[PDB]
């Protein structure tokens, strides 16, 4: 829905959110190429509670496996990390103090 | 004319020499292209894709680039 | 017309890639 | 002096490498902080070699130059110049460093033109006098009609915070900076605004507290919240007094008399606390430490006891509650007590702080800065300190000028108009003074990525025929009116940028010999 | 290298090769008016660009299919 | 002095290829200034020998032979005038001997 | 008026005294 240079950065913001399911699928011994691809197919249909099932070794329901994460954990992980990376591209000059 | 003692970057020196020995015009562009194929393979490496599976995917992709480049070609010398 | 040309011949285009490559090594360490 | 050198380990140079090392060392200082000038300039990260390096990112030009430690002798004059600019007005330390370096860069262009350096000093003194009249005649005063003065104060804080890390927080941090000085209602002491930095949360979660925050929580068995209390603070010793008689011992004959003395010592410590509660108070703040024997007396009477807040902590509590220090308790009718509504304890970042909610005569504030990292909190504290110091002097001097490159083109126009009414000996030095004043909107325009060769040319054509309020619009990248956009700066800030850079460039240009002595412990 | 933006220039040329049949559409420094490479006479050999894609692919395959480095330390 | 003015175009953010293309048009216009102002000398050889002494008088003015233009100009013009052909620049053998002033030198 | 001012801020005003003082030591050695 955006245009200009803003549309190329939200896609870079959205592609960086797929790293944590790629991290969870790679550490579980699953194939991370087909796991994150299947996760985008389940959430496009309407499955908002779909994720990586480390017990079955695939994609299943999360609330059936009783995996509950608080909202303040995930909101502050997105708010503090975005505020940090908004400063590193602004703070860039190496000055070695004597 | 560099003093690069790095065995991966030494292969980029022999790549520019091999373009000079065969054709001799695109010695600069063959290093930027080889660095571009390896830069795009860095993000694919973090997704768990096998490096030979990327190399097998580049051969099926470069085969399309050879056949498509032979569409419009004519000279009357 | 090209409507201008902004020549940027300065340092911090290379240091900006150094902060990116250093933070990628930390994320891959605890991956 | 180089020929037949009569020095041990010292070296010198006269008129060949003296002005060469002075112009190299001063331009490299100005070219260092050149990238930090303007609303789109980047920031620096300062690091050491090791041994508790303590990295401190700063965008202000004074904090960069005070930590680098330049070995050049002439570069230390520009470092000390930006130190006075931070201590006097608190802003323009980066603008005075680039302006003093662009004067010496134009003076380096007068090396090959064979201009005498005393002619450049006499040419710049007449150029600085013409530039003082440009800012004085264009200053906008504000007396009555206070609804336009509070709107003018938000343009001062909006201009200062635009060149810092608080870029997309001007809807919040402008209100945190204007209302902090507006709650002072008097002199700009610049210490009643206690800034508390706590990790966790974004910069949008920061706020200005309506009361006051403190540490060193309330006792052991004392109440944590008292509604409608009378706050009495103190600066006296509670226990282990050893009262002011050096050389006094307890020389008794038996150990039964020692038990009578130590009971008499605790009775006088109990009688001192009994003189405090005759005022009818519920809270007690002592600058010194409170030991266990008076702490039990305040807990039995239902009185709070805040022990060892700070040396300057009782000063802010005296300005936010409306009381006095009251270090002696012998006249309850001559001791004024504080006033509050709630002394409940709040938790900010897993740390319990004493919140003095609902205080009367609150001429003190508490800014609760919350950031993602410690590097952001150290930058946002210096960014707020560069904004509160200008508003503390804008309420003392209400004269404001139009910033954003508009003030520099007004100063450069008055020099160029008087450069044509002068003979050719000093007219070339005055034209170099006007070109350095036009470099200050050129650094701002080129830091965003705009066409700096055309925007300053459009500013020079605008100010040549009218348009006294025309400046640089960094939002869209064009030329707009500064009175409409609301980009104004203080008169005393822009005067100290012009005056201190003209005096510092006068010193370095008059140097023809740099005789450095032999250093100690350097081999 | 010509002073333009890489996104604002590559998106416009690539979109024009899909709406019509794909012409000799590139870029230039002074831009020579239009972006048609057939009118600007920017002519390169077929076997030159054929060996640019063929040699860079095989050199990438020999530096992707390697998982060990056995270099020594100091010289002596 | 061209690269000193090119150092002034560093802070103006001018592209360096624009300075190269700007100087190629500037050098092409500068060739037409020297070509249209060149003074030829064909016949009337009494004005060409006077013109040759102005060439040697300008070259020797920027050297150590400052106050010797009444002698060293005739030693340089008549040396090439006695060649009467190609400028081989080896038939003029210069012999350097100590003793005497520079006015004592001769052809 | 002063009819001009020629500022000469360069090296060889001091090296010219070095050639004078060196030649005075030679003339005083064989004096
Ligand atoms: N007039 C022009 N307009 C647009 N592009 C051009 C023009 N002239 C040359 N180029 C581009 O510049 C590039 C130069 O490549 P080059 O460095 O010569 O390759 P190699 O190093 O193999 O000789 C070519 O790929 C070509 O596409
Ligand atoms: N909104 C704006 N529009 C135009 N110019 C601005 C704006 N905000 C800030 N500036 C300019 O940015 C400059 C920042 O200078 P600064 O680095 O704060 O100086 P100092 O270090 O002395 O405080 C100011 O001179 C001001 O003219
Ligand atoms: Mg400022
Ligand atoms: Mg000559």
């Amino acid at each position: 829905t955006l245009s200009g240079m803003e549309s190329y950065c939200v896609r870079a913001f959205a592609d960086a959110m797929e790293v944590i399911p790629s991290t969870l699928a790679e550490n579980a011994g699953l194939n991370p190429i087909s796991t994150v691809t299947e996760l985008r197919n389940r959430h496009a249909q309407g499955e908002k509670t779909a994720g990586i099932n480390v017990r079955k070794g695939g994609i299943s329901n999360i609330l059936e496996e009783l995996v509950v994460q608080p909202l303040l954990v995930s909101v502050s992980a997105l708010t503090l990390a975005t505020e940090t990376v908004r400063s590193i591209l602004k703070i860039d000059d190496v000055v070695n103090t004597r | 004319m560099m003093d690069v003692d790095h065995q991966i970057a030494k292969l980029m020196v022999e790549l520019s020499k091999s373009q000079d020995d065969e054709i001799g015009d695109g010695t600069t562009g063959v290093v930027v292209l080889a660095g571009a194929l390896l830069e795009e393979a860095e993000q694919l490496l973090d997704r768990g894709i096998h490096p030979i599976r990327i190399a097998d995917g580049y051969e099926q992709a470069a085969r399309v680039a050879i056949e498509h480049l032979d569409k419009i070609s004519d000279s009357v010398l | 017309r090209g409507k201008g040309a902004y020549q940027d011949r300065d340092k911090p285009a290379q240091i900006r890639f150094s902060n990116i490559s250093a933070a990628k090594a930390v994320a891959d360490a605890i991956r | 002096a180089p020929v037949n050198i009569f020095k041990a380990g010292a070296d010198e140079e006269r008129a060949e490498t003296a002005r060469l090392t002075s112009f190299i060392g001063a331009i490299a200082i100005g070219d260092l902080v050149k990238s930090t000038l303007g609303p789109k300039g980047m920031d620096k990260i300062l690091l050491s070699s090791g041994r508790d390096a303590s990295l401190m990112v700063t965008n202000d030009g004074a904090t960069i130059l005070k930590n680098i430690g330049v070995d050049n002798p002439a570069a230390k004059v520009l470092v000390d110049m930006s130190r006075v600019q931070d201590d006097e007005v608190g802003d323009g330390t980066t603008s005075v460093t680039v302006l003093a370096a662009e004067l010496l860069r134009e003076a380096e262009s007068l090396i090959a033109k064979k201009i005498h350096p005393q002619t450049i000093i006499a040419g710049w003194r007449e150029a600085t006098k013409a530039a003082r009249e440009a800012l004085l005649s264009s200053a906008v005063d504000h007396g009555s009609d206070e609804v336009k003065f509070r709107q003018d104060l938000m343009n001062i804080a909006g201009t200062t915070l635009s060149s810092k890390l608080l870029t997309h927080h001007k809807d919040h941090f402008t209100k945190l900076a204007v209302e902090a000085v507006l709650r002072l209602k008097g002199s700009g002491n610049l210490e009643a605004i206690h800034i508390i930095k706590k990790l966790g949360g974004s910069l949008a979660d920061s706020y200005l507290d309506e009361g006051f925050l403190l540490d060193k929580k309330i006792g052991v068995n004392q109440p944590k919240r008292i509604e409608n209390a009378k706050i009495l603070i103190a600066n006296t010793g509670m226990d282990t007094d050893k009262i002011k008689i050096f050389g006094s011992r307890v020389r008794v004959d038996s150990t039964a008399k020692v038990a009578e003395i130590e009971h008499a010592e605790k009775e006088k410590m109990k009688e001192k606390v009994e003189r405090i509660l005759k005022h009818g108070i519920n809270c007690f703040i002592n600058r010194q430490l409170i030991y266990n024997y008076p702490e039990q007396l305040f807990g039995a009477a239902g009185v709070m006891a805040i022990e060892h807040a700070d040396f300057a902590g009782v000063e802010r509590l005296a300005l936010v509650t409306g009381g006095e220090i009251a270090s002696t308790f012998d006249h309850p009718e001559l001791v004024k007590l504080g006033s509050c509504k709630l002394i409940e304890e709040v938790m900010i970042g897993e740390d319990k702080l004493i919140h003095f909610s609902g205080v009367a005569l609150g001429e003190a504030c508490t800014i609760v800065l919350r950031g993602a990292t410690q590097q952001i909190l150290d930058e946002a504290e210096r960014s707020l300190h560069d904004a509160l110091c200008v508003l503390a002097q804008t309420v003392k001097d209400s004269r404001t000028v139009y910033g954003g490159g508009c003030s520099e083109m007004l100063m450069a126009h008055a020099v160029t108009q008087l450069a044509n009414r002068t003979p050719g000996k000093e007219a070339v030095a005055m034209e170099s003074y006007a070109k350095a004043l036009r470099m200050l909107p050129t650094i701002i325009a080129d830091n965003a990525g705009y066409d700096s060769a055309d925007l300053v040319a459009q500013l020079r054509a605008a100010h040549s025929e009218g348009n006294t309020t025309a400046g640089l619009d960094m939002r869209e990248g064009t030329i707009g009116d500064m009175a409409i956009l609301g980009i104004t700066e203080s008169f005393q800030v822009k005067r100290q940028v012009l005056l201190s850079a003209a005096e510092a460039a006068e010193v370095i240009l008059r140097v023809d010999n740099i005789i450095k002595a032999a250093p100690r412990k350097r081999v | 290298n010509s002073g333009m933006n890489p996104i604002q220039t590559m998106t416009e040329v690539r979109a024009r090769q899909v709406k019509e049949m794909n012409p000799a559409l590139g870029i230039d420094c002074l831009h020579k008016g239009t972006n048609d490479m057939k009118q600007q006479h920017v002519i390169e050999t077929l076997i030159g660009k054929k060996q640019q894609i063929s040699l860079a692919t095989q050199m990438v395959r020999m530096i992707l299919k390697i998982d060990d480095i056995r270099k020594p330390g100091e010289s002596e």
